[PDB]
DNA sequence: CGATATCTAGAGGGAT
DNA sequence: TCCCTCTAGATATC
């Protein structure tokens, strides 16, 4: 199945006011956020359906010919042309074009807006999993002068929720503050704060558009009897360049590929039972597939608790593979969440990590992992920076660790350490987990964008991972010369 | 290149003395030797292995002239190990009825090393002695033994039925033989091997004396055999006017089975008989075969299919300058959480070999980072063809060396922002006081560390990072069983593997009552619907 | 200068 | 049905 997202942007007269601020207007804010969502969906090759609808405009375009409702894009997979059409409205000139070809400041009623959204949701003939509407507006009481309109909007939100779609609102900065409890409390399905920066709104959108897909629903066995069900999630997953797809030369549709194995003499197709697995050591071993799988089997899939180990015994430099996240799954075993919460609370209090034997699936050797207790922390915008649960840290075996050649430990004089301290303090900078982009992926998708739109020259990506050599050289001043004088010999 | 290893095993009469409920020292030594030879054979190492048995009924060594060094047999000379050696170890070798001096056996092993290594080149010469030290021995040859060991550059290791430092489980964690339960002859032998190992290398000699059960769950047999990794030369650059010559090694790297399973015919057992190929057809209905010359690769950009030739892709792909280890900036160590570590390796960065100035500069940087509790965010590229990475280089200071540890950090596209419901602010899943007390008792009882010796030192009761990967030993056992007994089914997993993969029995005994309390306090019912 | 390592490309189990 | 892991095979580079 597929899940679809509809972006609902307010085109009211108050969305184009910068409020005497150097930052972008909320309309440009929403446009750029939707663009970033489209780009992120394309990068991850997501199968999402996305739509953009503007309300409060003069011109209208929809199936039911409702006034002041315009559907820029219907529910469809993102593409280069859609991103270009969205870019047409970006910036000050984009806002101007939006006013010329679109209209603004007209009256509207929310009931028709959600009716159009529901009609768009029902228009697509696909396996619809979850339907979501994100409403971008800085107006907290759209129908404060019309009680009937407010009641109709509330009824439409109610029966649309009963239909089975989600309706989350992303309020933007408004002078005097935004009050959710005023009119929008009874419509949406604690809550985030107002949006004042572009990446703030981007993070707030991505916190809701993305859906959690559990890597595996395993069982955490305290012993043979006490068993609870947990879900494993990968909070970090290394993004990969999408594999190429073979196409027909003239028609360019994808071609199906399948592998067929036969005997080089007879040529007939052979069953898997007609072959075995072999290894040759020196001048010598025949095994079946079942035996090759069985020799890899130690335990049933799940997590088996060995004991609790203090957190100071987990070395930071013993990293083996990217960690996973463990969260309770009340769907499978009733009462798992209570035991999970008690274990998390007590592990956080005692600063200990649960040591378990980890078996992802059947016929795989076990691995020792540490369930490091991790506590939920929020941002000033009530964004969940760190989810509550256990972090599954893989512990290396003795084979994974490698011995290394030794050298005499040469220590540095305190003056050299002081010069290096000055150099380090000069180049201090704040690090965030999303401070850098992948140059390879950025360049690859820039080339894909250029080819899709038939642009002659692709846009050259700016490498943020390259050090600011000139800026850092200017910042360091002459400290490097002093450090070289104190460390390096005159001849080197 | 390679190394020469001589295994000196005791097959004396007293080595078969089995205390009821515990395997005899002969069987444990056989298991350790079997594991060593299995790893050396199935990893296809070029190391040379020789086997010397002392305590046999017969006598076969190039020193028997003059009724000397009796009851010592050189079972196998220095050659590449093969399945014949494994078959001999498993079945052919039988315990003897005589007693032999273990120092005389050491002399015989040293003579084997000195004579059979002529011509061939060996970086390391290693001798491992398996004995119980429960036999009368002479001390007249001790000084020349030490002199020959030192001057010939020969390493030494000792394996005993009892560790040096309830029920006994082979390969377990914690149980050991009673030190007061050994004989006076065993005590004298222990003193002599202690003095020998002090002379050979020093205080680490005690660290290089192991027990059979302890060695079954460690890679200590291969410790003097492992080949060092290759350094990755580069320069650590801070800006454009500061550069430090460095060498990087892979401290952590997951081990995988090098050999691959070959698909062969079930009748002729030949790979060439079977042949696989790919044929391309249209994905729509009425599928027709598509020739290779009509196939051109392309890429998916959203809903649009973009043709993209390989030559074009290589022309306008991202191009990097090449080798680089460049500091982007320094951030507080608290801003880099270990849950964001990415990649499949850990690099330890040292200064360039035989470079005093580089060592001083890197030491200055490491100490500055440690004192200010900061870390370095660096850009790392293995070569001109590798994708550049962003990682963290944090200091790592030991009493014998200092280095920077590099672990790759994620990009923006690698992060996934999932929303999880809070557990503290839940009225349905809030544990009561009794449940919290029960979990506290369980955590206290199931502790895997103790504050022994009252010296504020934390002892690890289950140091899993020293346990070898069980998959390699299990696979080697299965392969050897198939090679020696082709018609028999695969054997079950050895008991010592399970013993080494399980926590000590004291933890399980302590966890009995708290687990029952947890079971009676936390109701757990599986769901039948949805 | 060639052996090591990295990017890349095919099957299989499991959540959806 | 697709994602992630595992396992083979290729190969430009130091
Ligand atoms: O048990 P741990 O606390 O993790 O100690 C380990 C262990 O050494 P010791 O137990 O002798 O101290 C490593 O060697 P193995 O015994 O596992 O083979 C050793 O490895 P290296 O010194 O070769 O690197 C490592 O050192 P490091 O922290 O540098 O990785 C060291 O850690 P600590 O000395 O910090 O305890």
């Amino acid at each position: 199945g597929r899940d679809s997202l509809i972006f609902l942007v307010d085109a009211s007269k108050a969305m184009f006011e910068s409020q005497s601020e150097d930052e972008l207007t909320p309309f440009d804010m929403s446009i750029q956020c939707i663009q970033s969502v489209y780009i992120s969906k394309i990068i991850s090759s997501d199968r999402d359906l996305l739509a953009v609808v503007f309300y409060g405009t003069e011109k209208d375009k929809n199936s039911v010919n409702f006034k002041n409702i315009y559907v820029l894009q219907e529910l469809d997979n993102p593409g280069a042309k859609r991103i270009l059409e969205l870019d047409q409205f970006k910036g000050q000139q984009g806002q101007k074009r939006f006013q010329d070809m679109m209209g603004h400041g007209s009256d509207y009623s929310l009931s028709e807006v959600l009716w159009v959204c529901a009609n768009l949701f029902s228009d697509v003939q696909f396996k619809m999993s979850h339907k979501r509407i994100m409403l971008f507006t800085n107006e907290d009481n759209p129908h404060g002068n019309d009680s009937a309109k407010a009641s109709r909007a509330r009824t439409k939100a109610g029966d649309l929720r009963d239909t089975g779609i989600f309706l989350d609102l992303m309020h933007l900065k408004k002078p005097g503050g935004f009050d959710i409890s005023l009119f929008y409390r009874d419509i949406i399905s604690v809550h985030f704060e107002e949006s004042s920066k572009l990446e703030d709104l981007l993070r707030k959108v991505r916190a809701k558009e993305t859906r959690k897909r559990a890597l595996s629903r395993l069982k955490l066995k305290l012993n043979k009897d006490i068993v609870i069900s947990v879900g494993i999630y990968n909070l970090v997953q290394k993004a990969l360049k999408p594999p190429p797809i073979k196409l027909y030369r003239e028609t360019n549709e994808p071609v199906k590929t399948k592998t067929r194995t036969f005997n080089t003499s007879t040529g007939g197709l052979l069953l898997p039972s007609d072959t075995k697995r072999s290894q040759i050591y020196g001048s010598r071993i025949i095994l079946e597939k079942e035996e090759t799988e069985e020799l890899k089997r130690f335990d049933d899939p799940g997590l088996m608790l060995m004991g609790f180990k203090p957190l100071v015994l987990l070395k930071k430099h013993h990293y083996l593979r990217p960690s996973l996240f463990v969260y309770p799954e009340e769907s499978l075993v009733i009462g798992s969440s209570t035991l999970f919460s008690a274990l998390l609370i007590k592990c956080l209090e005692k600063e200990v990590a649960a040591l378990c034997r980890y078996t992802p699936r059947r016929n795989i050797p076990p691995y020792f992992v540490a369930l490091v207790p991790q506590e939920e922390e929020l941002d000033d915008q009530k964004i969940q920076v760190t989810p509550p649960g256990f972090q599954l840290v893989f512990l290396p075996f003795a084979d994974d660790k490698r011995k290394m050649p030794f050298t005499e430990k040469i220590m540095a004089t305190p003056e050299q350490v002081g010069k290096m301290k000055a150099i380090v303090e000069k180049l201090r900078f704040t690090y965030r987990s999303d401070s850098f982009e992948n140059p390879v992926l950025q360049q690859h998708f820039r080339n894909l964008e250029a080819l899709a739109l038939d642009l002659m020259e692709p846009e050259q990506a700016v490498d943020l991972t390259l050090p600011k050599v000139e800026a850092m050289n200017k910042r360091l001043g002459s400290l490097v010369d002093e450090f070289k004088e104190l460390v390096y010999p005159p001849d080197y | 290149n390679k190394a020469a290893v001589v295994l000196c095993m005791d097959v004396g009469f007293t080595m078969s003395n089995s205390i009821p409920g515990i395997e005899s020292p002969f069987e444990q030594a056989k298991k350790v030797i079997t594991m060593f030879v299995q790893r050396q054979v199935f990893a296809e190492n070029k190391d040379e292995i020789a086997l010397v048995l002392f305590g046999t009924d017969g006598t076969d060594n190039p020193l028997s002239g003059g009724d000397q060094y009796q009851n010592i047999t050189v079972h196998r000379h220095l050659m590449l190990p093969d399945f014949d050696l494994l078959e001999d170890i498993e079945s052919k070798i039988q315990p003897g009825s005589q007693q032999a001096d273990f120092l005389d056996a050491l002399i015989v092993s040293m003579d084997v090393i000195q004579h059979e290594t002529i011509g061939k080149k060996f970086e390391k010469r290693h001798i491992e002695i398996f004995t119980d030290l429960s036999s009368r021995f002479s001390k007249s040859q001790l000084d020349i033994i030490i002199h020959s060991l030192k001057k010939c550059d020969i390493s030494l290791q000792f394996f005993l039925p009892f560790s040096l430092g309830g029920p006994f489980r082979l390969g377990g964690h914690g149980p050991s033989f009673p030190l007061k339960g050994i004989t006076e002859q065993q005590k004298e032998g222990l003193e002599i091997v202690k003095m020998v190992m002090i002379s050979l290398e020093g205080e680490d000699g005690l660290d290089e004396i192991y027990s059979f059960s302890e060695s079954l769950r460690k890679l200590c047999v291969f410790k003097k055999i492992e080949r060092h990794s290759i350094h990755w030369p580069c320069r650590l650059t801070i800006g454009s006017n500061l550069s430090i010559r460095i060498a990087a090694y892979k401290s952590i790297l997951q081990e995988r089975v090098k050999k691959t399973w070959t698909v062969v015919d079930a009748k002729t057992l030949k790979k060439e008989d079977i042949q696989k190929e790919t044929v391309y057809c249209l994905n729509d209905d009425d599928e027709t075969e598509v020739l290779k010359e009509d196939i051109i690769q392309g890429f998916r950009y959203g809903s649009d299919i973009v043709p993209f030739s390989k030559v074009d892709e290589e022309q306008m792909k991202y191009k990097s300058e090449g080798k680089c280890f460049s500091v982007l900036g320094f951030c507080k160590s608290s801003q880099v959480q270990r849950r964001f570590f990415m990649g499949n390796q850990v690099l330890k960065v040292f200064a360039a070999r035989d470079d005093e100035a580089a060592a001083v500069a890197l030491s200055s940087l490491i100490h500055a980072l440690d004192d200010l509790d900061m870390v370095a965010i660096v850009r790392y590229a293995y070569d001109k063809r590798a994708n550049p990475q962003v990682g963290v280089a944090f200091p790592h200071i030991k009493h014998n060396y200092e280095c920077l540890v590099y672990v790759q950090l994620p990009f923006m596209e690698d992060l996934r922002q999932y929303m999880f419901s809070s557990l503290k602010n839940s009225k349905k899943y809030a544990p009561t006081e009794a449940q919290l007390n029960a979990v506290d008792a369980l955590i206290d009882s199931m502790s895997l560390a103790k504050k022994d010796e009252k010296t504020d030192t934390l002892e690890d009761l289950f140091p899993t990072t020293k346990i070898p990967n069980p998959r390699f030993q299990r696979l080697f056992q299965c392969l050897l069983h198939r090679a020696l007994h082709p018609r028999e089914p695969l054997p079950p997993i050895q008991q010592h593997i399970w013993n080494m993969l399980n926590p000590p029995a004291e933890v399980t005994t302590k966890s009995q009552i708290p687990l029952s309390k947890i079971k009676t306090l936390f109701p757990l019912i599986e769901a039948k619907k949805k």
